[PDB]
């Protein structure tokens, strides 16, 4: 993936040239960061069960009618809503790994390519995603630079949403 | 390509799980020594030409015919080209080095090398030698307690072996 | 790639001939039903994000692992990507379909596709249980009574299902 | 090979898209017109043998100098008449096929493409063989909308060899 | 490519060498022969197009099934490329004249050749009939005492059939 | 390698046509001239010894530095001296061979590609070499068109040092 690692690589090799220390100042700025998203990541994975489950309830108090309206996109049955909570443990499970990666390429890589033409085909509304993500971030209970790390991600997952 | 990072993400993505105590821990830990792994690139780096240079001169040595009329290193672009590609494998050994991983030194540099050096005549084993002796060299510049703040590298300059060694493993 | 009436020149003009008097009502018979033919191709095409959504949401019901975290469909982009394979094959149905003709169908399609299923991981199989339930889908919409001159099309509807146990079989 | 209805697919596939109305209306123009293409299709080919033979006299008419020269160009002997039959039957069997296939498709491929190096080659004046085409016009008998395929297919050849 | 001249010299380079006596002497006296190498070439080359006109003609009056509906010279473009193929080795065969060497010919024109044949069905052996024809009539063409000064020309002769024969010789 | 014959080859080669007259004027001009080229090469050859340590000689003088000074890409020592001597009687060879050749090709695939990126790594001055080489044209004494010929490549060589 494009991690910040990789990503000096790539431009050093695209180039055909050793590390810059450009490049080296770069990568010491993903160790220094790295404590802050450790810190997100290891707390939104102990809290993933509660987090999802209480972003599902929120979509579906939100929304209330993909509780309600017939439709295989909807989660008016059970495997709707076990869908929906797969689907929204997805995202979660994501912003772990760009947290780990110290940035946006796995969620870029296993969710976000391909998003837009997902949600039109299986007829998925973005907003119920907005939604959830937008409850996992008033209620991950994190404050500092740990908070700022994780919010990006997910602030990253609403605009690729909008 | 994969860093140690991407490396774990990865593989528990395959298996759809949060990443695991074990798993932190473990990746935590490259950024304990991640000053040094920069000092490592930067040392190598630094000295890329020396490096190059002199192991290439010693080649040059132990195996004359090299560099007598008709040998694989002789006419000045062949020399360059050879002097090339003792540069390449220097610098895909400092990315995979900076990764933490040698996916990249085995993608994009060593990937098919060996098939190539077949066909075109360049002679593998003269080629795994000069990456041998840029590895004793590389690894004396970047473990010299000299110009740093003293401490233990032997972990890295373990790994950093590694890299050169599959290098010359690959077309040797 | 070759329609019906191409393929009868290409080997008229291989022995020199004339087109015979069979070959001309031969030919002259496919014009007939051509009528029958447009509406296949336009039904089926029309509704063709149906007929892909519903035979790869039913694909996935029977073969759970294909959307397992690890499993060739999971992640949007091998979705994406299974998904497109489906509209595909639908595609190149439709046109041989107008063509009276697999040409088309081998030429741009198939020839090649059992080579890179299995270089990439794709599951062979599946795609094969994935064009049957197309098949069905769009027949059964093709060949449906309502809204149109009442007639017969077996011929086609049975023309239709050889193109799509053609395509399951260079993959199957 | 170009038929309109090979036509209609690659014009589709280039846009990587399902078949159009614009496309089923084409072809359902050949479909239509099919009934007058065909039926000069049969004419021709019932009278091939008199049509090349008219045709190659009416060459030999206009070009008297063709039976008398000498050179392996001319049919001043068995060996080029013949030649000249052969080729003039060609043309002829291409306007069929055209008639069948719904457009030039045969004819581009089978005689059209490398037609200038092969007249200029073996010396052979493209005047000749328009002589023969324009015989071939004014003999076939066809009329109504038959005709008219048949002699936008003939003078299609003209234009070539023009 | 190489000329005589270069193959000399790129064979002293691989072996370290001034040029010896010998090697001196071999291309001062090709050189003797330069003024009628360019005579064969103008010759030839100035002929061409009856050369390969005649040789064609004379090859299918042979090999009547090459031209006959179905046959590999049949059609319009088939009969082109068949033409512009012996114009090609034509082409060819005046260069390595030119050279005092059969490199481009053998780089440029047949290496890789009959195995395009044989990919596409092209009578590799009536090739070979139609190259033996240009070089008779290349030859006689060329060795033709009239309008030109009067001397010996029969070293060049078997040259250039040499090179002839090493084409039909790459794909009968 | 390029050669004027290689050359007029490749020109045709590459607009797909026969050689012209241009062509075969041009290699009748250096046919010719093969006969100057063939015996500065044979005095060039046969002096070869003499004109190298003479050559490298004169280098010595020029640049006392370079037999004083330690260090690789110095002649300080036995085998520094040598590899100079060795690389001015590339050098010559290479005269020879263009000679022999009617152009420059030899010299400039076996030893000018490459060279500026030669002398770079292993830090020769290009200075030394221009030495040598008018060292060697000062004293092949040839005169005239034997010796027009060798001068050109070996200025050539001197240019290609600039
Ligand atoms: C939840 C807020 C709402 C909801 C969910 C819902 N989703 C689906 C089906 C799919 N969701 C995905 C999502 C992904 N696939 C991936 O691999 C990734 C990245 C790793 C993501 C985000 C996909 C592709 C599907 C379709 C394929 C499949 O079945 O897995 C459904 C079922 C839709 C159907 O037509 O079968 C539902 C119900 N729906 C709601 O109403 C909730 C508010
Ligand atoms: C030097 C110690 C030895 C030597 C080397 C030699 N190599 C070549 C040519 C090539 N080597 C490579 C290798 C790579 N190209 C890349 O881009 C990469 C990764 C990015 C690698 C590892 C390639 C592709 C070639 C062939 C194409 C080219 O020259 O660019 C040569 C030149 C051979 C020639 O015939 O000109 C040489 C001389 N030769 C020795 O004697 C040493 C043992
Ligand atoms: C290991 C091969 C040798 C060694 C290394 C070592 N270095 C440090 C400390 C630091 N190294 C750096 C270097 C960088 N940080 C950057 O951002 C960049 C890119 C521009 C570089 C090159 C820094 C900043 C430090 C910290 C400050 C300092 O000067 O110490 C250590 C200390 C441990 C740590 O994790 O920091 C060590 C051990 N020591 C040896 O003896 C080996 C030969
Ligand atoms: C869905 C039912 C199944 C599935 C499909 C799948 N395919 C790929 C990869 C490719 N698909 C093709 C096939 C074609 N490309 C064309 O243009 C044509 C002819 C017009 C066809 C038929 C190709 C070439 C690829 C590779 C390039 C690409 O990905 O675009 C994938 C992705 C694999 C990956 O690693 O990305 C998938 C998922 N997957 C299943 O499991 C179903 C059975
Ligand atoms: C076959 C699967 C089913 C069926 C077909 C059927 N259709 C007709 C007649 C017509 N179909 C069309 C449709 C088109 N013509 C066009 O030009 C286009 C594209 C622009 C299309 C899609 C038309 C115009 C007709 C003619 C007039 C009419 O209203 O019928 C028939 C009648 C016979 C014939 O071939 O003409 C039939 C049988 N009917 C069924 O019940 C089958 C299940
Ligand atoms: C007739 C109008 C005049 C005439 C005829 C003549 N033709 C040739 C030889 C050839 N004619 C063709 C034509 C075709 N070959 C094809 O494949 C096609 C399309 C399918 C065509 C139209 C060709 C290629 C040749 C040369 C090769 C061959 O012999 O088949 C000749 C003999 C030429 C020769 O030099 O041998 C003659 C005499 N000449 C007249 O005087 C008539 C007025
Ligand atoms: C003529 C005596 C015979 C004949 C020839 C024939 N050749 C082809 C096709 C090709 N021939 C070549 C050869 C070359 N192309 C080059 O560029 C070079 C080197 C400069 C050569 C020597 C190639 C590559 C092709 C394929 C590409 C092309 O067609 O231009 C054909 C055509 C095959 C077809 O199916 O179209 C033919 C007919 N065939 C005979 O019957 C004669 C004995
Ligand atoms: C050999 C197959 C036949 C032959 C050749 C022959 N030619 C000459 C002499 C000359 N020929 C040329 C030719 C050229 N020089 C050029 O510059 C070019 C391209 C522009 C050509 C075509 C010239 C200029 C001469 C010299 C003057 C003259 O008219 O003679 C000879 C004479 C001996 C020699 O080696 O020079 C010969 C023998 N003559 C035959 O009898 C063969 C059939
Ligand atoms: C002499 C004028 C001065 C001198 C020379 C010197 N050269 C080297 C080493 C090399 N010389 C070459 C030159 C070439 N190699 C080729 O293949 C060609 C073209 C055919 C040339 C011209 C090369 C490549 C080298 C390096 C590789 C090798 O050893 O062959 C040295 C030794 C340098 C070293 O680092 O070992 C020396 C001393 N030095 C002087 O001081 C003289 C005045």
């Amino acid at each position: 993936m494009k991690t910040p690692i990789t990503e000096a690589i790539a431009a050093a090799d695209t180039q055909g040239r050793f590390l810059s220390n450009t490049e080296l100042q770069a990568v010491n700025g993903r160790f220094e960061r790295a404590a802050a998203s450790m810190e997100a990541a290891r707390a939104l994975t102990n809290n993933a069960q509660q987090l999802i489950d209480g972003a599902a309830n929120a979509v579906y108090q939100k929304f209330p009618y993909t509780t309600q309206m017939s439709g295989a996109n909807y989660a008016s049955d059970s495997r709707g809503k076990s869908k929906c909570a797969r689907d929204i443990g997805y995202y979660l499970r994501m912003v772990t790994y760009c947290l780990v990666a110290g940035g946006t390429g796995p969620m870029d890589e296993y969710l976000i390519a391909g998003l837009d033409e997902i949600n039109r085909t299986f007829d998925l509304s973005p907003s119920w995603y907005v939604e959830a993500l937008k409850y996992i971030k008033a209620n991950h209970g994190l404050s500092g630079q740990a908070a700022n790390e994780a919010n990006t991600y997910i602030d990253y997952a609403i605009n690729a949403l909008s | 390509m994969l860093d140690a990072f991407a490396k774990v993400v990865s593989q528990a993505d395959a298996k759809g799980e949060f990443l695991s105590n074990a798993q932190f821990d473990a990746l935590s830990n490259m950024v304990k020594d991640g000053s040094k792994r920069l000092d490592t690139v930067n040392r190598i780096t630094s000295n890329a030409s020396t490096i190059v240079a002199n192991a290439a001169r010693a080649l040059f040595e132990e195996q004359p015919q090299l560099i007598q009329p008709g040998g694989n290193a002789y006419t000045n672009r062949r020399m360059a080209a050879c002097l090339r590609d003792m540069e390449i494998i220097l610098r895909y050994v400092t990315y995979a080095t900076l990764a933490g991983d040698s996916s990249v030194l085995d993608d994009r540099c060593l990937n098919g090398l060996r098939e190539t050096y077949q066909a075109l005549g360049v002679p593998g084993s003269s080629v795994a030698a000069g990456v041998q002796k840029m590895k004793e060299a590389a690894i004396a510049i970047a473990n010299d307690p000299n110009g740093i703040t003293k401490g233990d590298c032997s972990a890295l300059m373990s790994e950093v072996a590694s890299y050169f060694d599959r290098a010359a493993a690959a077309v040797g």
